């Protein structure tokens, strides 16, 4: 159940470095018929932590090497199509896509301060497509704006992207209850 | 006017359908369909919602037997 | 078997066909459509709608051809319009067997208002419940006649059946002449049938087919769409 | 609305109705029983669902497809003593077809003839207007495969989707936003969404066993009807 | 009312009542039970005695049509025999226009068209008559069709009629008919009528077995006395 993702995981972890990414291509259509069922609550939870954690690896081996802009497209385009693969929005939308993608925006929290100008605005688009139900409607916050601020930065702050703050600011005040950091 | 309604969803492809609908009905198209964006967990709406609460609303089937004309 | 051998039509106490009345009713919850002649032969226009996107408009007619130079459309319902059409189809060619030339419309026009007239009084049947549309160009000039379930028939200028005809009569009233062309008879029926057209009027929501000296023939949607286009 | 007897025999209303044939629609959806129908763009597709209730039943004896000609098949919906005659009427007009000329009926002349001894019934005031409906399939030449539809009623169409039964209203609302897309359909794609529709409007996903499903195919131009075995292979290549 | 008085005339919600009082007239008929075996098919009557002045093998609801077609009734005995009438002249005309035997596919289709065609009009009625047929060929097996008042027919592994038809038919799917050479079929086909008809609605009843099958060369006829005679031995064992 659990113990099957554990241990294809344990037999692949070495396979993710030294095997190439299509196997992994070959390991979402199994833990994808494990993203059909979820026939227990935590245990999809804990798949799809292994395997969109792996997804991360592919970002350690891609986004590390110069295998990077075509393949973030190839990336969550891939995830949104593994939002309507099985069951709609990532199988169950529960406890699993905040280990997903807010880990995603971890690795590229950790390639923004990596990568120029030429594709990171590709990983831009590639997270904006979040905006409307994926990535600020359930836990995230707070990583949005370190990279619209990114975009005042890129510039080094003109008039016309310091404007581009304002689709994101009155609305997230219900986003998150918070009463110090959204202030 | 008070509805998300994302960028890109036409109203007019609703106009233009004919039948009885009625002032009130409509509040329960976008009512209904904001429900169902509710149900989704997505804080503004799409236009697949908008396809689903129309034909959920009005419910007639033909009531012709167009050999008639 | 062996049928009923009685009429189930009788006078009223106030002297009416009560079942042919209705049958009026029949034909006025119709399609609408209307005809017009205009000095090189008749244009006749009809408003044909799918009840859905999953019909083929391609694969039935409203429009139907009677002979070389004949053509005849309704404003009714379904199965009983093409019975009567085949029987003018045999029709044409018992008048063609014995004289060897095509059919004066007006001597098509007594036969099959005998038909019909000879169908409401025969024994055990209710009468047909369609309305007809008739055109062709003999001996030069063009000839419009329009029959009905009671089996008479008129020699009409331009005239309209179906829906709302009592406004479309208006409406041809206020916009026919004499003196007018193919074309124009043409453009002023894609408007009488925007009178009371649905929202949409693409090349298939409708079917028309003209006369001329050249003959009866009907139109493809391509040229039908542009004569859509380019009007109202 | 009613005078006389139009509640009685085919004749008219006041309303202008007759109340006869519209009673024998729904005779049809007394059958308990919905049928599919897919056109595709080199093939035809037709498939129902069959409900053997006993094992003292034979089931190979429910069949409602109906092999009219060697290039013709045919479904039945309504009912059963009606429908199995109107096969008879069928197969002899198709013959008396080939007698009389020489070739092979083209599929909407012959549901033409059958709608047009269909209107005889509501026409007479005699007869009871058989209560089944007919569905019917058929290649031709630079036409490729298309279907029509005969009601009781008399009247007929070419159709692109097809669905017939009780279901009939939700199932044509599903292949209209089927169709809507405007996809090119192939064999086993129109196989797939002819399975799905009424497997999602139904709602059953079933096991080959309580289906039927009759084909033709530009290819192979004789009607034949699919082995259970083939049936769980588009079954089990539908299951992904 | 007065929907309910022609052949001709639909209900309102859309059927035939008349077809439905003539079914109903059936399960005043007694009982007529019926299977095949793996290698032939045995109808079984039971028969009431009303009086004892009537004399034994009177009146008899078990037909013979053909050589090898068989037939049991359930209904009017008038219209039961006529159309044994019409159906054994219509087997006269296949084997006196094409040169063999007719087979029961086909002999059902003409038996149930002509059943069928007393359905349309106000002229006639319908029959009040269920029957079963069945026989044996030596190329096709064994056949068991049934036909109803309004004119349906279906292959079957067994099937029953009569007063109590599913308290006859409950018992029957105990039994393995795909495998018993009929020879205890005898004898389970009579105890399955044996546990019915009690003493409180029958004074006395008669057994009446028909048989057909390979063993008996293809022909059909009765069963022979002694092999009855067995059954009846076999009567009164279950009274444990």
């Amino acid at each position: 159940m659990a113990d099957g993702g554990s241990e294809r995981a344990d037999g692949r972890i070495v396979k993710m470095e030294v095997d190439y990414s299509a196997t992994v291509d070959q390991r979402l259509p199994e833990c994808a018929k494990l993203a059909k069922e979820g026939r227990l609550q935590e245990v999809i939870e804990t798949l799809l932590s292994l395997e969109k954690q792996t997804r991360t690896a592919s970002d350690m081996v891609s986004t590390s090497r110069i295998l990077v802009a075509v393949v973030k497209m190839c990336y969550e385009a891939k995830e949104w199509d593994l939002l309507n693969e099985n069951i709609m929005l990532l199988s169950k939308r529960r406890s699993q896509l905040k280990q997903a993608v807010a880990k995603m925006v971890q690795q590229c929290c950790t390639y923004v301060e990596e990568i120029t100008d030429l594709p990171i605005k590709l990983r831009l688009i590639d997270t904006l497509r979040m905006v409307t139900e994926g990535k600020i409607y359930v836990e995230i916050e707070r990583a949005r704006l370190t990279k619209t601020l990114a975009t005042i930065k890129e510039q080094n702050g003109d008039v016309k992207e310091a404007a581009s703050i304002l689709q994101e600011l009155q609305v997230e005040t219900y986003g998150s209850m918070e009463k110090k950091e959204r202030v | 006017s008070k509805m998300n309604l994302s960028e890109e969803v036409d109203l007019e492809d609703y106009v233009a359908r004919p039948d009885k609908i009625s002032g009130a009905d409509i509040n329960s198209i976008c009512q209904e369909s904001g429900m169902l964006a509710v149900r989704e967990n997505r804080y503004i709406v799409l236009a697949k919602d908008f396809e689903k609460a129309y034909k959920t609303v009005i419910k007639k089937d033909e009531q012709e037997h167009e050999f008639y004309k | 078997e062996r049928g009923y051998s009685f009429s189930l039509t009788t006078f009223s106490p106030s002297g009416k066909l009560v079942q042919i009345e209705y049958a009026l009713a029949a034909v006025a919850g119709g399609a609408p459509s209307v005809g017009i002649k205009a000095a090189n032969g008749v244009v006749l226009a009809t408003e044909k709608k799918q009840k859905s996107i999953l019909y083929d408009e391609r694969s039935v007619h409203k429009v139907e051809p009677i002979t070389k130079h004949i053509g005849l459309v309704y404003s009714g319902m379904g199965p009983d319009y093409r019975v009567l059409v085949h029987r003018a189809r045999k029709l044409a060619q018992q008048y063609y067997l014995v004289y060897q030339e095509p059919i004066p419309t007006a001597q098509l026009v007594q036969r099959v208002a005998s038909v019909m007239q000879e169908y409401t009084q025969s024994g055990g049947v209710r009468p047909f419940g369609v309305s007809l549309l008739i055109c062709g160009w003999n001996e030069g000039r063009p000839y419009l006649f329009q029959s009905d379930p009671s089996g008479a028939y008129f020699a009409w200028k331009a005239t309209a059946m179906g829906k709302n005809y009592v406004n479309g009569k208006t409406f041809l009233e206020k916009r026919y002449n004499e003196d007018l062309e193919l074309e124009d008879a043409i453009h002023t029926a894609i408007l009488t049938l925007k009178e009371s057209f649905e929202g949409q009027m693409t090349e298939d929501n409708i079917e028309v087919g003209i006369c001329n000296e050249a003959g009866f023939r009907r139109l493809t949607p391509t040229e039908v769409k542009d004569y859509l286009a380019a009007i109202a | 609305s009613s005078a006389g007897f139009d509640r009685h025999i085919t004749i008219f209303s006041p309303e202008g109705r007759l109340y006869q044939v519209e009673y024998a629609f729904k005779a049809i959806n007394q059958g308990g029983l919905t049928s599919v129908a897919v056109r595709g763009k080199d093939c035809a597709v037709i498939v129902t669902q069959k409900k053997v209730p006993d094992k003292l039943l034979d089931s190979s004896t429910v069949t409602h497809l109906f092999k009219i000609t060697e290039n013709i098949g045919c479904v039945m919906t309504g009912m059963t003593a009606d429908s199995r005659s109107q096969v008879q009427r069928a197969r002899y007009e198709a013959a008396n077809w080939k007698y009389k000329y020489g070739y092979e009926i083209p599929v909407d002349m012959l549901c033409k003839r059958i709608a047009d001894i269909s209107q005889v019934y509501t026409q007479n005031a005699e007869m009871r207007p058989l209560g089944c409906c007919m569905i019917l399939i058929g290649i031709d030449e630079e036409q490729g495969p298309q279907v029509y539809k005969c009601d009781p009623a008399g009247y007929y169409c070419g159709f692109k989707a097809t669905a017939a039964g009780v279901k009939q209203t939700e199932s044509t609302s599903f292949l209209e936003k089927k169709v809507k897309k405007k996809f090119d359909w192939t064999f086993e794609q129109t196989v797939e969404t002819a399975i799905t529709c009424l497997s999602t409007v139904l709602s059953i996903d079933f096991k080959p066993s309580e289906i039927e499903v009759g084909v033709v195919t530009v290819e192979n131009p004789k009607f034949r009807i699919l082995t259970e075995a083939e049936i769980d292979a588009h079954l089990v290549a539908l299951a992904e | 009312t007065g929907y309910d008085l022609s052949a001709s005339t639909f209900s309102p919600d859309g059927r035939v009542f008349q077809v439905e009082y003539a079914m109903k007239a059936v399960e005043n008929s007694s009982t007529a039970i019926g299977i095949r075996c793996k290698d032939g098919v045995v109808f079984g009557v039971e028969k009431l005695v009303l009086s004892k002045l009537y004399e034994e093998g009177s009146n008899k609801r078990l037909f013979n049509v053909d050589r090898h077609v068989g037939m049991a009734v359930a209904g009017l005995l008038a219209d039961a025999r006529s159309l044994a009438d019409i159906a054994r002249e219509e087997a006269s005309n296949f084997r006196s226009n094409f040169g063999y035997n007719i087979p029961l596919k086909h002999l059902a289709d003409r038996v149930a068209m002509y059943v069928h065609a007393y359905t349309l009009y106000s002229a006639v009625r319908p029959f009040g008559c269920s029957f079963m047929l069945g026989s044996y060929s030596v190329n096709d097996g064994a056949q068991l069709y049934m036909i109803d008042p309004s004119g349906v027919s279906y292959g079957y592994w067994g099937c029953a009629i009569g007063k109590a038809r599913q308290a006859a038919k409950t018992e029957i799917e105990k039994l393995q008919m795909k495998e018993m050479t009929c020879r205890d079929i005898v004898k389970e086909v009579a105890k399955i009528i044996y546990i019915v008809h009690d003493e409180v609605k029958d004074k006395a009843f008669e057994l009446e077995l028909s048989w057909v099958g390979e063993l008996t060369n293809g022909r059909h006829e009765i069963v022979p006395k002694d092999i009855r005679e067995e059954a009846e031995k076999y009567a009164k064992e279950s009274l444990k």
